[PDB]
RNA sequence: ACGGAGCCAGCGAGUACAACCUUGGCCGAGAGGUCUGGGUAAUCUUGUGAAACUCCGUCGUGCUGGGGAUAGAGCAUUGUAAUUAUUGCUCUUCAACGAGGAAUUCCUAGUAAGCGCAAGUCAUCAGCUUGCGUUGAUUACGUCCCUGCCCUUUGUACACACC
């Protein structure tokens, strides 16, 4: 275990801070920052698709590319 | 027009059929739900848990529509797949018989399946109505 | 222009592509000049094809590997390792996802990044092991023209798959980065380093 | 990295103690009519262009 | 009464038979329309006969196919060869040749078999080895 | 957040975070499909990390672990069955199980059978060929 | 990998004096019990709707949900007989191995390598061999450097012939 998988409310504040205005947004991208490792990043990205925010490109399991809503 | 089952995609057909049954809750439940492996070779139980049977019963109904007469043993062979039998090559063996049989027994009383001659189970007159209504409902969802 | 009416209903977005522009999947296959004498003719953008999964009577005569479009070269190269031998459906799905990444990054036609990557990972000089008694002295022999293209496409996929060996960054993200680094010569990607480290060996024995 | 241009003018059989080398005569695109013999590893055809760092030096049959 | 020619294409064992008619414009595959197919990524391949010559040709011709043999991806070629011939059989009989000749030379530039039947069939596995050419592992120790 | 990490259950360790089933697999007796069967009775999400739980769920589970036939189990998803003379079945899922097997292995050694003789020397019991397998021994 | 959903081949084989292949219907969480057939076989099993694959979800780079070996208890079946686990199944037991040192084998296109299926032996037993069809590359399209084979020209004190 290399940390950054445990659920913290302090991190949930900083997810919404760093959500908007980015080129690359995916499961591949967020894990490079040591955020919610693995599957909890997919759940974090599932929140950001609901109320606009970040809009999709690909819609496959394991290949989930997104881009900011202009 | 030409409203048939084939205009609606096969994977998308079952989604509208599943929600249709859960509103009523009159397709009946056997008793073996979530005390279940699903097949003769399958390590993890159903991930869906709730619903589940309504997905299975919908996919059984649409296959009985296309073909003349489907049985219990063939449905087990169709749904069933691969194994991991220790350190040997992966084989193929039938799925759970008790789940797929009580789909066919329960759907008879609801009003879909009919007893056919020779062997197997064909479609009723009222069974073709509910298949087309949900197909027409799925046509409205797309269009 | 003019969506044609039949009994069967096709979406308009598909018919927008028809008649006017012979596209790839959605975006344009046209333009994309190579601009590097040696790789001209052998790298073929003039052939317009939609899907990268043809029948293929390629490897028969000798120089018929040139006829194959460069999009199909990348699909076949990813099939190595016995787990992934065969299964072009799995590769063809991945090759679409690599091109979607490049479209997002600074707009651009993604084949212009792919073609420039083939130029910047093809060695100029590759030494052949000459005997001359027994020892492994390496004489400086030159490289042209399919050997520059065939090595370059292989070295991209070796660098791509090794980067995604026990990793969240699955093949499509790594392969897209390798082409950007080669197109915009950064001296970081291993498509360039493995080419540059052989340069280099020829000049020592010259 | 001095990039000297080139072009194939004649294929000189299939040389070497082993099978993996092919002799070629090379004429230049820029500064025409300068013929020099030099080896090529891969396939060769009439009308092809060669990329090379070192041009004016001459190669022989590999042993 | 209606014009009916029974065109058929073939890639490996995967065979398909396209029974064309005159009418509105059906291009169905096993009952369902053109937009299913069911490999899903290879839906784009089945359009290639349509999008080259154009949808204007199919406004009169009504095709429907029954595919059997082979696998999943091999059957897409059987459909694509059947639909490609389906136009030519209609345009040869009851239409002027110059339209039908433009179909021929259009498909040559984008020649992914289309009209021509492919050459490759499987070859027998001979004794002593795990395949035709591949032999068993030796040992002389 | 971060409510408790170990977190004992019948003396054995149940590590915090992770999952319902795969944390419960740490117990010397519970496995990858039993804990799902036990979780089905209590009805809890497998989606959660499970180390951070309510206090009632641990005590409800332990009652199901001890008593097999009382709670909703078919009585054929059990570890051990039939012991002593003419009667009943029972199982265990803690340090009880590891201790039980050592006492049950002594029964085979006391009666002194083809298995019990083989268990003395540390050789293969289930009719295997010992001309290859496990070049180390114990 | 673990879930559902989608769902496509070709080679074969098969009892009436025996006990063969065996759909359809009930019993069972499985394996398997039973009532019935049909078939002496492009007629019934059988469309032998077989796998790998396709596509949305669950896990995500931790000997981990990867991997399955050792283990114990019982429920089935074939046998006069299964304790020296025949065979399959049901929960538990949960290791060894983070791409392999010198060496070394096979291979130029529907081939290589994944993938299962059928037959052969068969009362009951494929991790085997002989056959079939799906998925389908990279790389030569040349050479005697290495390991051996054919001729010519040379030398022989060998002719059960350089062991």
């Amino acid at each position: 275990a290399k940390h950054a998988v445990v659920l913290d409310q302090d991190k949930f504040d900083r997810i919404m801070k760093e959500a908007p205005t980015y080129r690359y947004v995916s499961v591949s991208v967020l894990v490079d920052r040591f955020k919610l490792g693995g599957s909890l990043a997919r759940v974090a990205l599932r929140h950001l698709e609901n109320e606009g925010i970040i809009k999709p490109v690909s819609k496959h399991s394991k290949q989930a590319i997104y881009t900011r809503a202009t | 027009p030409g409203v048939s089952v084939r205009d609606v995609p096969a994977q998308d057909f079952i989604n509208n059929y599943a929600s249709f049954l859960q509103r009523q809750g009159k397709l009946e439940v056997p008793g073996y739900v979530d005390i279940v492996k699903t097949s003769a070779g399958n390590e993890l139980p159903p991930q869906d848990s709730e619903g589940w049977f309504y997905k299975r019963a919908a996919s059984v109904a649409r296959h009985i529509y296309l073909r003349k007469q489907v049985g219990v043993g063939k449905l087990n062979k169709l749904y069933g797949g691969a194994k991991n039998r220790g350190v040997r090559p992966h084989k193929h063996v039938d799925a759970s018989g008790s789940i797929n049989r009580k789909v066919l027994q329960s759907l008879e009383k609801l009003g879909v399946v009919e007893i056919s001659p020779k062997g197997g189970r064909r479609i009723s007159d009222n069974g073709l109505r509910d298949l087309d209504r949900i197909a027409a409902a799925t046509l409205e969802d797309e269009e | 222009f003019v969506p044609v009416e039949l009994a069967t209903t096709i979406p308009v977005e598909i018919q927008q592509a028809q008649q006017e522009i012979k596209l790839f999947n959605k975006w344009s296959f046209e333009d994309v000049e190579v601009k590097d004498a040696s790789l001209v003719d052998y790298i073929q953008i003039s052939k317009p094809i939609y899907v990268a999964h043809t029948a293929g009577r390629y490897a028969n005569k000798r120089f018929r590997k040139a006829q194959c479009p460069i999009v199909e070269r990348l699909t076949n190269s990813l099939m190595m390792n016995g787990r992934n031998n065969g299964k072009k459906l799995k590769a063809v799905r991945i090759v679409k996802h690599t091109l979607e990444i490049i479209n997002v990054l600074t707009d651009q036609n993604p084949l212009q990044v792919v073609v420039d990557a083939i130029i910047n990972s093809g060695p100029r000089e590759d030494t052949t092991r000459v005997g001359g008694g027994g020892a492994a002295r390496r004489q400086a022999v030159d490289v042209s023209p399919l050997r520059r293209v065939n090595q370059s496409i292989a070295l991209l996929t070796i660098g791509a798959r090794e980067a995604a060996f026990r990793n969240i960054k699955t093949i499509a993200e790594t392969l897209a980065e390798e082409l950007i680094n080669a197109a915009k010569g950064s001296s970081t990607s291993y498509a360039i380093k493995k080419k540059d480290e052989l340069e280099r060996v020829a000049k020592s024995n010259r | 990295t001095p990039v000297t241009l080139a072009k194939v003018i004649k294929v000189l059989g299939r040389t070497g103690s082993r099978g993996g080398v092919t002799q070629v005569r090379v004429e230049f695109l820029e500064d025409t009519t300068r013929t020099i013999v030099r080896n090529v590893k891969g396939p060769v055809r009439e009308g092809d262009i060669l990329v090379l760092m070192e041009s004016e030096r001459e190669a022989r049959r590999l042993r | 009464t209606v014009p009916s020619v029974q065109t058929f294409g073939k890639k490996k064992s995967a065979t398909a038979v396209a029974h064309v008619k005159a009418g509105k414009g059906l291009i169905k595959v096993n009952g369902s329309p053109i937009t299913l197919v069911q490999p899903e990524i290879l839906r784009f391949k089945v359009y290639e006969p349509l999008l080259l010559v154009g949808l204007d040709k199919f406004a009169n011709i009504d095709i429907r196919v029954k595919v059997t043999g082979g696998g999943h991806v091999s059957q897409v070629y059987a459909i694509r060869q059947a639909i490609a011939k389906g136009l030519v059989a209609y345009h040869q009989k009851f239409v002027d040749e110059q339209s039908k000749n433009e179909l021929k030379k259009a498909f040559t530039s984008y020649d992914r078999t289309l009209l021509i039947a492919d050459s490759r069939r499987p070859e027998p596995k001979k004794f002593g080895g795990r395949g035709a050419r591949s032999r068993f592992q030796k040992s002389y120790r | 957040g971060s409510f408790q990490h170990i977190l004992r259950l019948l003396n054995t360790n149940v590590d915090g975070n992770i999952n319902v089933v795969y944390a419960l697999t740490t117990i010397r007796g519970v496995g990858r499909r039993y804990a799902n069967l036990v979780c089905k009775k209590a009805d809890v999400d497998l989606h959660k990390r499970a180390g951070e739980l309510t206090q009632e769920e641990l005590e409800r589970i332990v009652q199901i672990m001890q008593n097999p036939t009382h709670y909703k189990i078919p009585a054929w998803f059990l570890n051990r069955q039939k012991d002593v003379n003419d009667g009943k079945d029972y199982h265990s899922l803690a340090n009880n199980l590891e201790s039980k097997l050592r006492d049950d292995l002594e029964r085979l050694k006391k009666i002194r059978s083809h298995r019990g003789i083989r268990h003395f020397w540390g050789l293969r019991v289930r009719g295997q060929h010992t001309k290859t397998t496990g070049r180390r021994r114990a």
